[PDB]
C-alpha cells in the first residue's frame, strides 16, 4: 500500500514567536514556529491585518527560537534550537522570500533528548555570544563574530556541562560591552538519588547560575551561583548598562524576584491575585509567558498569568541599583504562548491554543483609575494584593488568526446538502472551544446587493481617468438595453453623463486617459472627455476584445477588424480585415505593459473548437502564430501574467491552462456549466475568476497556483470593482440581482464558521436522520454550573459574615459580576474536579437544541448514537462516563453509562436509565442491534433492557485500558491505550468475543480507521501513523476453551495472540492526529485517509495507482532529500523514520517543494529524473488535484 | 565498552530496577517538553496551561520514580 | 583509540595513502559528511595532520555514508590518537 502524504492546511497552533528586523529595513517582522514549520508574518501597522510572507516545513521538532543582532547589524538573524542536534542559523532573504541557511553546527544525536542541547536556546543581547543548553549536563556557547565581508561567523562551541544538573530555563544577561552572560535556573539532583528517605529531594533547593564567557581567554566559568527561596519556572533578561540596571527578574509560584550579581539586594513582589476568584485556593500562580518593551528612555515587561492577566512590570532604580518592583494590571487576553510587543505599539498574542490576536496597544497603562502594586508595600505570608479583572482598557483589537489548535475530533459529511463534504471540526480548550464548519473556498462579504429589472446578461466597471484610484461607473447590459449608474456617494442612476445607446453593450472600457469606448452589436461609440462607427453592411458584431490601448471586434461570418489608438488620440482601422475558418465565439487581448505602447498576442476561439493566436504588432499584424484544438467549442478566454498564461474555458466545463511562452497545458472539469472568464484584482495582483456551476478564483501564490471555489450561489456576470467602500471588490450579476461582493479573508484554503462551546469537546456523533450532531464537552480542574453558582454564593454569604451594609452591597454586586469565560478564563477546580455536558448542536447554524448537564465529577469520555432490536425504530444517545476520575496517580471511582431516547426527530434527549460501571467506559460502539461498551481492559456487549443495560458478552482478554472500538461484519477492532491492536470475533450463536489476532509492536494509540475488512489504519500519541493488515488466510472464525485449555495448554504467540497483523505502512507525520477518516473530499475526485492534528493541521493520505506515480514520486523524494535538505539540519528520512522506520509512504509535503527551489537545482533535479521542470510541476499539481482539492 | 559512560542513562549488569526506570522517566519527560504535539495533549487533558504542564514535568525530572529502593 | 572531544570548525584532514578512507570504519565506499576535529588536534604541528596516521593531510576527511546515517559523525573529534 504505497501512500502519498499531502498537507492541506498547514498547522496553525504556534509554540515560539520572535520578533525582528529580519528583513533588514525600518519595519519589524514576527517569525513564528509552528513546531513541524517555521513561518514568517507582517504586521501591516496601516490595515492591522497580519500577512503571511513565508512558510516552510522544516521536517523537524523546533524547540527554540531566538532573534539575535550582530552589533552594528540592521538586520535580525534567526538561531533555531531543534530535535536535530545541530545549531542552526538562518537569515530571511526578503528578495528571494526564503530562509537562507548561513551556519549549521554540529554537536550531537538527533531526536529531543536529555542530555543533547537544543531544547534551551540563549543568546547576548549584543549578539556576541549564543548559548543552546540541554535540560540535564550539557550546555554549548557558540562565539558570534562578524567578518570583513561581514557574512556571519560561528566560533567553535566552549564546552560549559556540569553533571547531574537540570536546567529549566536559560536566558542572555545584558552586561553591555562586558564580558557575555548566561543565567541559568537549574536544580542538581544529585544528593536525590543517593538519599533512601526522601529528605534530600524536599531540601534541594534550585539555584541561579551566572556562567561568565571570558572572550579572551575562550572559556565559560560558572562565576556565581545562589539557591532561590523558591522554584522559578522562566527568566526575564532586564535591559543593562544605558538602558537598564541589568540582572534577571525570576518568575516563580506566587512571586516575582529581581536579582543582579554584587551588592543588589533581592527585591522580590507577589503575584497580585483576583478579587473573588472562583479558583481552588490551594493552586498557586506561575507567569506564563513575557514579552519587553524598550523605549530610548525606559523599558516595561508584560507578563501574563495562567488565567490570562497581563501585568506591567516597571523596575525603580536608584543609581544602577533597583529599588522595588511595580505591578500594575494592564489587560485579560487569551493565555498566551509568546507575546511580541512591537515597536510601531502593537501586540501579538500567539494563543497557546485556538485563534491568535494582533492589539493595537491604546494606552501604555499609566491611568490610575487601578492601583499599582509594588514589592515595597508592607504585607504578609499567605496574605496578597488583589485587583479587579475587567474589559480591555489598554488594548484595542485589530486581527484575529483563525486557529484550529487543538483538533480533538473529526467528521468528513455533507450535512449542507451541498455538492462537497464539510469537515465538522471539534476545536479549542475550555470556553474558547468550538465545533468549526470548513469548506473548501474563500469567505464572501456582500458589500451591497440591488436587484435589477428583466434578464441582465453583462457588467463593467469603468474609471473615469487612468490617475483615478476608484472606478467611476457600471455598466450593465439587458436583452434590449444597458444601464449606467455613477458610483458616487449615493450609487445613483446616471443617464448624461453617459452616453452609450438603447441597444446591449458587448463591451465598456477606458481607453484613452480619460476617453471612454463602448462596443454593442450595431457597432463602437467612442466618448472624449462622440466619434461613431457603424458596422460595415448588413453584418453585426458578434465579439470583441478591448484594451487600454487596442480594440478587436469580430464580425458574423468571422470577420476581425482592428482599431488602434494614436497617441494623438483617435482611433485608427487597419487597412486589412482577416476573415477565420468558422465564426468567433471568443476573443481576449492581454493588458499592455507599463513600458510598452501594444501587446502583442491575441487570443480567438472559434466554432472549429481551436483557438488560434494572433500578433498585433505592425511588422505581422493579423498573421497565424499558433493554434491549437481543443475537446469541446470555447466559452471564454483570457490573457495573464503569472510568465505569460492562456485560460481557456470551454462549452463543457472544463478549463485549461497554457504557457504562451514558447507550449504545455494542464486542465481540470469545474462541469454542469459553460467556463468564463474574468480579470479580478486580487491582493494587489492580477488574478483570473472562472465561473461555472460554482465562482472559482485562479491566483498565483509565491509561484504558486491556486484555483480555489467561492462560499456563494452561482453567478452570471462579473468584472473587478474599486471604490472608497469597496476597495478592491468584484461586481457581479445574477438572475435577476446586482450584487457587489468583495473577498476579504483567504482563510487559508478553507473557510471557517465556528460555533462556540462550553468545555473541551472529546468526540461527537451524527445522528443519521435529522443530521443533529451529539456533542460531549468534558474538562478536568472544572466546576459544573450548579457547582460554580453554589461556589459563588457560599462565597457572597462568607463576604457578608466577614462594614456589614457595605459588604452586602459587595456581596450582591459579586453575585452580578459575571465575566465571560471565553476571554478571564474558566475558573481552574481542584484536582480532579470535572465538568462535562451531552449538547445536540444542529450543524447548519450552531444552535443548541438541547442540553443535558452532568452531575460534578462526571466526565463524559464516550458516546454513541443507536437503535436496539428489542426497541426497533426508536433511537438512543448513550454516553460514557467516568466517575471522580484523578488521572495522575490514576484512580477512579468507577463509571456510568448514561441512555437517553433520542425524541423530537433527533432534537431532545429524554433521560431514560443510568447503568453503573466498574471502572471507565471510554469507549461505546453500536454492534449488530446491540452495544458494544469497553470498560477498562474489558469489553462487554450491553443490550439496552428496560432499568438497566444488560451485559449479553464480556471479554476480559484485552492486556490493558481500551480508548476505541471500529467494527464491521463480525469483526471488531479494540484500540488498547498502549498495546495497539487487537482483533475481536463476535461468535454469535455461541455468544462468546474471541481475541483472534494482534499487532507485533507497542503503540500509544489516539484514533484508528477501517480502510478495508482486513486493514486498520491508526494513529498514535508520538505523532506517528500506521497500516496495519491481517495476512491473507488469517482466520477468525477461533475458539475459546469451556474447561480452560486455550488459556493453559493451548496459546498464543510471544505471550499475544496465535495470529499477528503486519505493518504494511509507518510514517511519522510529525504531530499528534486524534482523527482519521477515508473520503472522497471533492465530487468525483478520488478516495483519500483525511488526518487532523492537535496543532491544527489538516493532511491526506493518498495511494499511487500505478508504479507510473509511485516510482517517480519516489525519485522525486530522493532527489530533494539531498539536493534540498530540511533548514534546520534535520535528515528527512531520520524525521519520517521517527519511531519506526518509514515504509511505504513518500512526502509531499517535502516533494512539493521542487517549486520552491531555485531554478539552478529545479534544473539539476527535473535532469536526474529525465524531464523538464514545468512536467515535474505539472505531475506534483496532478496528484494533488487528483484527490485533494 | 567504557565510552557509553559519556552518555547519561545508559546501563550494566548491575543496573537495578530503580536506577532504569528514573532513566526512563527522565528521559519521557525530556521527550515531552520538546515535542509541542506531546506537550499539547497533556496540557488539554489536564486542562493545565502549557507552561505549567511544563514546570509540574520540571519539578517531577528530580525524583520522578520515590526514592532509591533503599 | 578516537579522541572523543566536542568537535569544532577545522575540518579534518587525510593523507594521499589514506585518502578517500572513513577514519570511523576505513571503507572507500560513498564519503557523505565533511570530518569535523577539536581545535586542539588542528594546533601547531597538529595543524594539518592526517586524521587517521597523523601524516600530511593532502585532502578533507569524509565519515562514509553508513556512519553518517548511524549518527557516527556526532560522536566527536575522530582524531585516532
Ligand atoms: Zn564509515
Ligand atoms: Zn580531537
Ligand atoms: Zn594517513
Amino acid at each position: 500500500m504505497f501512500l502519498y502524504n499531502l498537507t492541506l492546511q498547514r498547522a496553525t497552533g504556534i509554540s515560539f514567536a520572535i520578533h525582528g528586523n529580519f528583513s533588514g529595513t525600518k519595519q519589524q517582522e514576527i517569525v513564528v514556529s509552528r513546531g513541524k514549520i517555521l513561518e514568517l508574518l507582517r504586521p501591516d501597522p496601516n490595515t492591522g491585518k497580519v500577512h503571511t510572507l513565508l512558510t516552510v516545513e522544516v521536517f523537524g521538532v523546533i524547540r527554540s527560537l531566538m532573534a539575535f543582532r550582530l552589533t552594528g547589524g540592521t538586520k535580525d538573524y534567526i538561531v533555531v534550537g531543534s530535535d536535530s542536534g545541530r545549531i542552526v542559523i538562518l537569515e530571511y532573504q526578503p528578495s528571494k522570500n526564503m530562509f537562507e541557511k548561513i551556519h549549521q553546527e554540529t554537536f550531537g544525536k538527533s531526536g529531543c533528548r536529555r542530555i543533547v542541547p537544543g531544547q534551551f536556546l540563549a543568546v547576548d543581547p549584543k549578539g556576541r555570544a549564543v548559548m543552546i543548553s540541554a535540560i540535564e549536563k550539557q550546555k554549548l556557547v557558540y562565539i558570534l563574530n562578524r567578518d570583513a565581508a561581514a557574512r556571519l561567523t560561528i566560533s567553535s562551541p566552549l564546552e560549559a556541562h556540569k553533571a547531574n544538573t537540570l536546567v529549566y530555563h536559560v536566558v542572555g544577561v545584558d552586561v553591555g560591552f562586558e564580558n557575555p552572560m548566561f543565567a541559568c535556573l537549574e536544580m542538581d539532583y544529585e544528593e536525590a538519588d543517593n538519599d533512601p528517605t526522601g529528605e534530600a529531594a524536599a531540601n534541594t533547593q534550585q539555584t541561579l547560575t551566572f556562567y561568565e564567557l571570558d572572550l579572551g581567554l575562550n572559556h565559560v566559568v560558572r562565576k556565581y551561583s545562589e539557591p532561590l527561596e523558591e522554584h522559578g519556572n522562566f527568566l526575564i533578561t532586564v535591559p543593562g548598562g544605558s538602558d537598564g540596571p541589568s540582572g534577571v527578574l525570576i518568575c516563580s509560584e506566587n512571586y516575582i524576584t529581581y536579582k543582579n550579581f554584587g551588592d543588589q539586594p533581592d527585591i522580590r513582589c507577589p503575584i497580585p491575585r483576583r478579587r473573588n476568584d472562583l479558583d481552588d485556593p490551594e493552586r498557586g500562580m506561575i507567569f506564563v509567558c513575557s514579552a519587553t518593551h524598550k523605549t530610548k528612555s525606559m523599558f516595561f515587561f508584560l507578563a501574563q498569568t495562567e488565567q490570562g492577566d497581563i501585568f506591567k512590570i516597571t523596575l525603580e532604580t536608584d543609581e544602577d541599583m533597583v529599588t522595588e518592583i511595580r505591578l500594575k494590571y494592564f489587560d485579560t487576553v487569551p493565555v498566551a504562548a509568546a507575546m511580541c510587543v512591537l515597536k510601531t505599539g502593537f501586540l501579538f498574542v500567539a494563543s497557546e491554543f485556538g485563534n491568535h490576536y494582533l492589539y493595537q496597544i491604546a494606552h501604555l497603562g499609566d491611568d490610575d483609575e487601578e492601583p499599582e502594586f509594588s514589592s515595597a508595600m508592607p504585607l504578609e505570608e499567605g496574605d496578597t494584593f488583589f485587583f479587579q479583572p475587567r474589559p480591555l482598557k489598554n488594548l484595542v483589537l485589530v486581527d484575529e488568526l483563525d486557529s484550529l489548535s487543538p483538533i480533538l475530533f473529526c467528521q468528513i459529511a455533507d450535512l449542507a446538502n451541498e455538492d462537497t463534504p464539510q469537515l465538522y471540526v471539534a476545536c479549542g480548550r475550555g470556553p474558547r472551544s468550538s465545533l468549526r464548519v470548513l469548506r473548501h473556498g474563500l469567505e464572501v462579504s456582500e458589500m451591497a446587493v440591488s436587484e435589477l429589472p428583466g434578464n441582465p446578461n453583462a457588467v463593467w466597471t469603468v474609471r473615469r481617468h487612468i490617475e483615478d484610484e476608484f472606478d467611476a461607473y457600471i455598466i450593465v447590459s439587458f436583452v434590449n438595453a444597458t444601464l449606467v449608474l455613477s458610483i458616487g456617494e449615493t450609487v445613483e442612476e446616471v443617464t448624461d453623463s453617459g452616453f452609450l445607446g438603447t441597444t446591449p453593450t458587448l463591451s465598456c472600457s477606458l481607453l484613452g486617459d480619460d476617453a471612454l469606448v463602448q462596443v454593442y452589436p450595431d457597432g463602437i461609440r467612442h466618448i472624449r472627455a462622440v466619434n461613431e462607427w457603424k458596422t460595415p453592411g448588413k453584418k453585426t458584431i458578434v465579439k470583441c476584445a478591448v484594451n487600454q490601448r487596442q480594440v478587436v471586434i469580430a464580425l458574423t461570418g468571422g470577420e476581425l477588424v482592428y482599431f488602434e489608438m494614436d497617441p494623438s488620440g483617435q482611433l485608427n482601422e487597419y487597412t486589412e480585415r482577416k476573415e477565420m475558418s468558422a465564426d468567433v465565439v471568443c476573443m481576449s487581448l492581454a493588458n499592455v505593459p507599463p513600458g510598452e505602447q501594444r501587446s502583442r498576442f491575441l487570443a480567438v476561439g472559434l466554432v472549429d473548437n481551436t483557438v488560434r493566436i494572433i500578433s498585433l504588432d505592425p511588422s505581422d499584424c493579423l498573421q497565424p502564430l499558433s493554434m491549437q484544438a481543443l475537446p469541446a467549442q470555447p466559452e471564454s478566454l483570457c490573457i495573464v501574467e503569472m510568465f505569460l498564461y492562456l485560460n481557456i474555458g470551454l462549452q463543457n466545463g472544463v478549463l485549461l491552462r497554457t504557457v504562451l511562452d514558447p507550449g504545455d497545458l494542464s486542465d481540470t472539469r469545474t462541469g454542469s456549466r459553460p467556463v468564463k472568464l474574468f480579470r479580478v484584482r486580487m491582493q494587489g495582483q492580477e488574478a483570473v475568476l472562472a465561473m461555472s456551476s460554482r465562482s472559482w478564483l485562479s491566483y498565483s501564490y509565491q509561484s504558486r497556483f491556486h484555483l480555489t471555489p467561492l462560499s456563494y450561489e452561482t453567478l452570471e456576470f462579473a468584472s473587478g470593482f474599486a471604490s472608497e467602500q469597496c476597495p478592491e471588490g468584484i461586481v457581479a450579476i445574477s438572475t435577476n440581482t446586482l450584487r457587489i461582493l468583495a473577498l476579504e479573508k483567504l482563510g487559508a484554503v478553507f473557510n471557517q464558521v465556528a460555533f462556540p462551546l462550553q468545555y473541551t469537546p472529546r468526540k461527537f456523533v451524527i445522528h443519521p436522520e435529522s443530521n443533529n450532531l451529539i456533542i460531549i464537552e468534558t474538562d478536568h480542574n472544572a466546576y459544573t454550573e450548579a457547582t460554580k453558582a453554589q461556589r459563588k454564593q457560599q462565597m457572597a454569604e462568607e463576604m457578608v459574615e466577614a462594614e456589614r451594609e457595605l459588604a452586602a452591597e459587595m456581596a450582591a454586586a459579586f453575585l452580578n459580576e459575571n465575566l465571560p469565560e471565553s476571554i478571564f478564563g474558566a475558573p481552574k477546580a481542584g484536582n480532579g474536579q470535572w465538568a462535562s455536558v451531552i449538547r445536540v448542536m444542529n450543524p447548519i447554524q450552531g444552535n443548541t437544541l438541547d442540553l443535558v448537564q452532568l452531575e460534578q465529577n462526571e466526565a463524559a469520555f464516550s458516546v454513541a448514537v443507536c437503535r436496539f432490536s428489542n426497541t426497533g425504530e426508536d433511537w438512543y444517545v448513550l454516553v460514557g462516563v467516568a466517575k471522580d476520575l484523578i488521572l495522575n496517580p490514576r484512580s477512579v471511582a468507577g463509571g456510568f453509562v448514561y441512555t437517553y431516547k433520542l425524541v423530537n426527530n433527533g432534537e431532545k434527549l429524554e433521560f431514560l436509565h443510568k447503568t453503573p460501571v466498574e471502572e471507565v467506559p471510554a469507549a461505546i460502539a453500536p454492534f449488530q442491534g446491540r452495544v458494544l461498551i469497553g470498560v477498562g481492559k474489558l469489553l462487554r456487549v450491553y443490550d439496552l433492557g428496560k432499568k438497566k443495560l444488560l451485559r449479553k458478552c464480556e471479554n476480559k482478554h484485552i492486556a490493558n485500558y481500551i480508548s476505541g472500538i471500529q467494527t464491521i461484519g463480525h469483526r471488531v477492532i479494540v484500540s488498547d491505550v498502549q498495546e495497539s491492536f487487537i482483533w475481536v470475533r463476535y461468535k454469535r450463536n455461541e455468544n462468546q468475543l474471541i481475541i483472534f489476532a494482534d499487532d507485533t509492536y507497542p503503540r500509544w494509540v489516539t484514533t484508528a480507521s477501517l480502510l478495508d475488512y482486513d486493514t486498520v489504519a491508526g494513529a498514535d500519541k508520538f505523532g506517528n501513523i500506521c497500516v496495519v493488515r491481517l495476512p491473507p488466510n488469517t482466520n477468525d472464525e477461533v475458539d475459546e476453551d469451556p474447561t480452560g485449555n486455550k488459556a493453559l495448554w493451548d496459546r498464543g504467540l510471544l505471550n499475544g495472540a496465535s495470529q499477528k497483523a503486519e505493518v504494511i505502512m509507518n510514517y511519522h507525520v510529525g504531530e499528534t492526529v486524534l482523527s482519521l477518516q477515508k473520503t472522497t473530499l471533492i465530487p468525483g475526485g478520488s478516495e483519500s485517509l483525511v488526518y487532523t492534528t492537535l496543532s491544527g493541521g489538516i493532511g491526506i493520505l493518498v495511494p499511487f495507482t500505478s508504479h507510473e506515480d509511485h516510482d517517480f514520486f519516489q525519485h522525486v523524494e530522493m532527489h530533494l532529500r539531498s539536493e534540498h535538505p530540511p533548514l534546520c539540519g534535520r535528515d528527512h528520512l531520520s524525521f519520517r523514520s521517527y519511531y519506526f522506520p518509514v515504509k511505504n509512504v513518500i512526502d509531499g509535503d517535502l516533494c512539493e517543494q521542487f517549486n520552491s527551489m531555485e531554478p539552478n537545482k529545479q534544473k539539476n533535479v527535473s535532469e536526474e529524473l529525465d524531464r523538464t521542470p514545468p512536467e515535474v510541476s505539472k505531475k506534483l499539481e496532478d496528484i494533488r488535484t487528483r484527490y485533494a482539492f | 565498552e567504557h565510552l557509553q559512560s559519556k552518555y547519561i542513562g545508559t546501563g550494566h549488569a548491575d543496573t537495578t530496577k530503580w536506577e532504569w526506570l528514573v532513566n526512563q522517566h527522565r528521559d519521557s519527560y525530556c521527550s515531552y517538553m520538546g515535542h509541542f504535539d506531546l506537550l499539547n495533549y497533556f496540557a488539554i487533558a489536564e486542562n493545565e496551561s502549557k507552561a505549567r504542564v511544563r514546570f509540574n514535568l520540571m519539578e517531577k525530572m528530580l525524583q520522578p520514580c520515590g526514592p532509591p529502593a533503599d | 583509540i578516537f579522541c572523543r572531544k566536542q568537535a569544532g570548525v577545522a575540518i579534518g584532514r587525510l593523507c594521499e595513502k589514506c585518502d578517500g578512507k572513513c577514519v570511523i570504519c576505513d571503507s572507500y565506499v560513498r564519503p557523505c559528511t565533511l570530518v569535523r576535529i577539536c581545535d586542539e588536534c588542528n594546533y601547531g604541528s597538529y595543524q594539518g595532520r592526517c586524521v587517521i596516521c597523523g601524516g600530511p593531510g593532502v585532502s578533507d576527511a569524509y565519515y562514509c555514508k553508513e556512519c553518517t546515517i548511524q549518527e557516527k559523525d556526532r560522536d566527536g573529534c575522530p582524531k585516532i590518537v
